[PDB]
DNA sequence: TTTTTT
C-alpha cells in the first residue's frame, strides 16, 4: 500500500487492502491535531478508497483548493462542513460557490508505527 | 386427531426403548430420581459454600489442581474422612507413591478401613478405578495426580523416548469408560492433578494441568487449591492459608472461592473457617480482633476465637447450622 | 442386609483386582507395610531433628538445592557416607563433572563401594537412575546438579540454539518413570539443584530451581541449604556455618530449619551438634561464655567445649544418647 | 501477526489465549516489533488514540519501565495502562479524566507484565 | 499434546 504525502488534520508498508471496507486504496501521513476525539492522531497513516461519490456522516478525504484534508462531511445544498473532531478547532465551512471541493476517497481505517 | 396419532407414536416408541435397553433406559426427566445431585462434605465449610450446593457432588468427577505444596492432598484426604464418617467407603489411588499414613490417620482417616494402590502405571490405576466404580460398594476414590498416569508403554520405553499424546490418550479413554459407570454406581472420583508451565502462549496465563483436555471437559467440578499465607505462631510456621477457587462448576456458579487455614497434622481448621463465616453473618460480633457470641465476648483474635469455640461444641454446632442454613446458595435436601 | 451385599460386592472387587494386577496391587491402608516411611541419618543431628522423622525418607525422592558453595555436595556425600556405614550400597551420578573422590574419601565415604558414573547427557544419567532403582541393590542415588542434566539433543546442537524447555520434558518423563520404581525398590534418589534468577519478577525472591516444575511436585523432601558465615581457627577459615530450611516435607512437619558447621576436610561437625543440641535442652549448662556438664565446667568457648567432647567419648555418647531419646520426634526402635 | 485475544482499556476482564485470526500486517512497522494483536474493550486508553475495538500490536517482554503503557495482568484478569512501580504498590494509570487509576498492592495480589503497547491498527 | 529459561 502506497505512502503519497501527508495530511493537514515516501515508503510501501506490506498492508493487506482487503482489511479495510471498503478496500483502501492508498495511505496518508497525518499533520495534525483535529482529528483527536476519533482517534486519529498526528503521525498515523489513515487509510483512503479511491471514490467520487459520498454521503453525509462519513469521514472522508477532501480536497479543497488542491490542500488535503480530513473532516466529517456534511452536504446542505450548495454549502459543505468538514466537521473536525476537537474543542479547540473550529469546523470549516465551504461555500460551495467560489471553492472547489474534490472528494478523493473514504478514511476506512488508521495505522500507527 | 394428529395430536393423539403423534401421542400414541411416541408412547410406542418409548415402549419400544424401554423394552430394548432395560427398564431406566428413557424416561421424563422430572421423574428421574437418579439424576438429582446428591453432595458430600469437603471437610471446610468456606469450600461449602463456595461449591454451592453444599459439597462435591455424588456420581461425578471432581478435579483438584494447584502447585507444590498447596494442600491438594491434606484436603482430598479430609474430603475422605468427611465421608469415612458418615459411613461410606472410600478408596486411595496413590499414583505419586507419596502417601504418609500416620499422617492420614491424623486427619480422621480410618486407615484400617481405606482400600489404598500403588499402581505400576496408569493403565492398570484407571482400570483399578473402573473395576472399584463398577463394583458399586466404593463411594469415593481419589486418583493421586494423574500427572503420575505414566502409560504402559512410557513405562516399558527408555528416558527421553517421545509419546506424544499417549497420556492424554489413555486419560480420555478412562474418562469415556468411566462417566457412565461413575453416574450408575453413584461414585465420587476425585482426580488429583498437577500443574505444569505451558511454552509458547504469548497472552494469559501459561499454567496448564496434566492429562490433556478430557478431564476438564468431563469435570462436573474443577478445584484451583493455592497457598496464600503462612499460619506462623511467632517464628514457627505452623499452618498454611489456603485458598481454594471453584474454577468449574456444573451444579452451581462457578468461579467463587473459599479460603481457610491448614495446620498441620490437624488438618482443615473448621473452627477458624466457622467463626469467620459466623463474624460474616453478624453472628458473632468482631470489634477490631475482639470475637464475642451474644455479647459474650469468646476472646481475642482468630487463635483464642477457635480454641474457646473448640472449648464450646455446643455454639460452634448452632454457629455451622446457621451458616449452612444462609450461605448454601443450593442446600441440599 | 444391603450392607451384606455391598460388603460381598467389595471382596468380589478386591477380589477381581488381586488376579488382575497382583497380590500387594491393592488392600487396606493399615495393613500395608510397604508404605511404612524409614528413613536414614543425613549426617546431621540438627537436619535429622528439623526434618521431624528423624532423617530422609527411602523410597522417597528429594531434592537440595543452594547459592554456589553452599554444601549441597558434601552434605550429600555425608549421607552416602552414613548409609554405607550401615552396609547400604550408593551411587554418584556425577553429572556436573566436578566430584573429587580424594576429598569424598575424606569426609567418610568409601570410595570403593561407590558406583561413580558420569554421564554424556542428562537422558544418560536418568536411565542409569532407572537401571540402579530397578536393580534393588542401590539404596542411595545421589543426582548431582540436575542443572547439568542436559538433553541429548541439547548436547548435539549448538550453543545459542533456543531448546524450549526441554530438559523440563527430560526431568517430567524421568520423574514419572522413577517414582514408582524408587517406591517399589526402597531407593532413596537425592535430586541436587542449582539456584537461577527469574526475570521480570515483582514481588519476592527471584529463586527458581532448574529442571521445571516436576521435582517440585515430586521430591518428597525439599531442603534449601544456604552458607551464613565463616568458622575461623583465629585467622583460618576452617569451615562453613550453613543453615538447611526444609522447604517442602511430606513426612513430618515443614519449614523448620537446622544449622550446623562444614569443616573442610571433615564435613559435618557432628559434636557441635550435639553441644548444641544438648545446651538447648538443658543438659549442657550455659554461664555465659563458659559450658558446664553435671557440675564440672567443660570449657570456654564453643571451640573448646567441642574439643572436651572430642577428647572424651563417654559423656557424647551419654548426651547424643538423650537428646536423640529427647528431639527425635518420631523414634524408629 | 496473530490476534489473541481481548485487553480490557479499563476495568480488567478475564482474557485467553483464543488465536482468532492472523492478520497481514508487517511486525516491524512497530518499533520494538509487535508480536501479538489484542482487541482494546474500553475507553480509559482513547486520550493516545487506543479506542474500543480496535487492535492494539503488543511486543511480548517482561521488563518494562515507568511511563510505558504496558499490558499488565492482575490475578489472571488482563488491562492495559500506564505504569507506575514504588514497591510493593503498582498504579496502571488510565488516560482519561471520567476512570481512576488502578491500584495493585503487590503483597498479595499476582501481577505478571505480559508485553509492551508498540501501536494501534484500526479495521 | 508436551514442557520452561535467565
Ligand atoms: N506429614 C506431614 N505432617 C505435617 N504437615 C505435612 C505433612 N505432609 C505434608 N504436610 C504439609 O501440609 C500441607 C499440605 O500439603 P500436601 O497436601 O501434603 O501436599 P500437596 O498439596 O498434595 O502438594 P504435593 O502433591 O505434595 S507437590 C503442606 O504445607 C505440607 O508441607
Ligand atoms: N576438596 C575440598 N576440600 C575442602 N573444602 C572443599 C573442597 N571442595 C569444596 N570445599 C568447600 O566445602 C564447602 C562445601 O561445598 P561443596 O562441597 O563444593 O558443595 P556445593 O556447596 O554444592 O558447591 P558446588 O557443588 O561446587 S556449587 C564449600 O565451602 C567448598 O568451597
Ligand atoms: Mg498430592
Ligand atoms: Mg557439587
Amino acid at each position: 500500500l502506497p505512502l503519497v504525502g501527508r495530511v493537514a488534520a515516501e515508503g510501501h508498508y506490506q498492508v493487506d487492502p482487503s482489511l479495510f471496507k471498503p478496500n483502501a486504496d492508498f495511505l496518508l501521513r497525518v499533520s495534525g491535531m483535529s482529528m483527536k476525539d476519533i482517534g486519529i492522531m498526528d503521525g498515523d497513516l489513515l487509510a483512503v478508497h479511491k471514490t467520487q461519490d459520498v454521503r453525509n456522516g462519513q469521514v472522508v478525504v477532501a480536497r479543497i483548493d488542491d490542500e488535503v484534508t480530513v473532516a466529517r462531511l456534511k452536504k446542505q445544498g450548495n454549502k459543505v462542513e468538514l466537521l473536525p473532531e476537537n474543542s479547540e478547532f473550529k469546523p470549516i465551512v465551504v461555500d460551495l460557490r467560489q471553492q472547489s471541493f474534490t472528494i478523493e476517497g473514504l478514511a476506512v481505517g488508521v495505522i500507527r508505527n | 386427531a394428529i395430536d393423539e396419532n403423534k401421542q400414541k407414536a411416541l408412547a410406542a416408541a418409548l415402549g419400544q426403548i424401554e423394552k430394548q435397553f432395560g427398564k431406566g433406559s428413557i424416561m421424563r426427566l422430572g421423574e428421574d430420581r437418579s439424576m438429582d445431585v446428591e453432595t458430600i462434605s469437603t471437610g471446610s465449610l468456606s469450600l461449602d459454600i463456595a461449591l454451592g450446593a453444599g459439597g462435591l457432588p455424588m456420581g461425578r468427577i471432581v478435579e483438584i489442581y494447584g502447585p507444590e505444596s498447596s494442600g491438594k492432598t491434606t484436603l482430598t484426604l479430609q474430603v475422605i474422612a468427611a465421608a469415612q464418617r458418615e459411613g461410606k467407603t472410600c478408596a486411595f489411588i496413590d499414583a505419586e507413591h507419596a502417601l504418609d499414613p500416620i499422617y492420614a490417620r491424623k486427619l480422621g482417616v480410618d486407615i484400617d478401613n481405606l482400600l489404598c494402590s500403588q499402581p505400576d502405571t496408569g493403565e492398570q490405576a484407571l482400570e483399578i478405578c473402573d473395576a472399584l466404580a463398577r463394583s458399586g460398594a466404593v463411594d469415593v476414590i481419589v486418583v493421586d495426580s494423574v500427572a503420575a498416569l505414566t502409560p504402559k508403554a512410557e513405562i516399558e520405553g527408555e528416558i527421553g523416548d517421545s509419546h506424544m499424546g499417549l497420556a492424554a490418550r489413555m486419560m480420555s479413554q478412562a474418562m469415556r469408560k468411566l462417566a457412565g459407570n461413575l453416574k450408575q454406581s453413584n461414585t465420587l472420583l476425585i482426580f488429583i492433578n498437577q500443574i505444569r508451565m505451558k511454552i509458547g502462549v504469548m497472552f494469559g496465563n501459561p499454567e496448564t494441568t496434566t492429562g490433556g483436555n478430557a478431564l476438564k471437559f468431563y469435570a462436573s467440578v474443577r478445584l484451583d487449591i493455592r497457598r496464600i499465607g503462612a499460619v506462623k505462631e511467632g517464628e514457627n510456621v505452623v499452618g498454611s492459608e489456603t485458598r481454594v477457587k471453584v474454577v468449574k462448576n456444573k451444579i452451581a456458579a462457578p468461579f467463587k472461592q473459599a479460603e481457610f487455614q491448614i495446620l498441620y497434622g490437624e488438618g482443615i481448621n473448621f473452627y477458624g473457617e466457622l467463626v469467620d463465616l459466623g463474624v460474616k453473618e453478624k453472628l458473632i460480633e468482631k470489634a477490631g480482633a475482639w470475637y464475642s457470641y451474644k455479647g459474650e465476648k469468646i476472646g481475642q483474635g482468630k487463635a483464642n476465637a477457635t480454641a474457646w469455640l473448640k472449648d464450646n461444641p455446643e455454639t460452634a454446632k448452632e454457629i455451622e447450622k446457621k451458616v449452612r442454613e444462609l450461605l448454601l446458595s443450593n442446600p441440599n435436601s
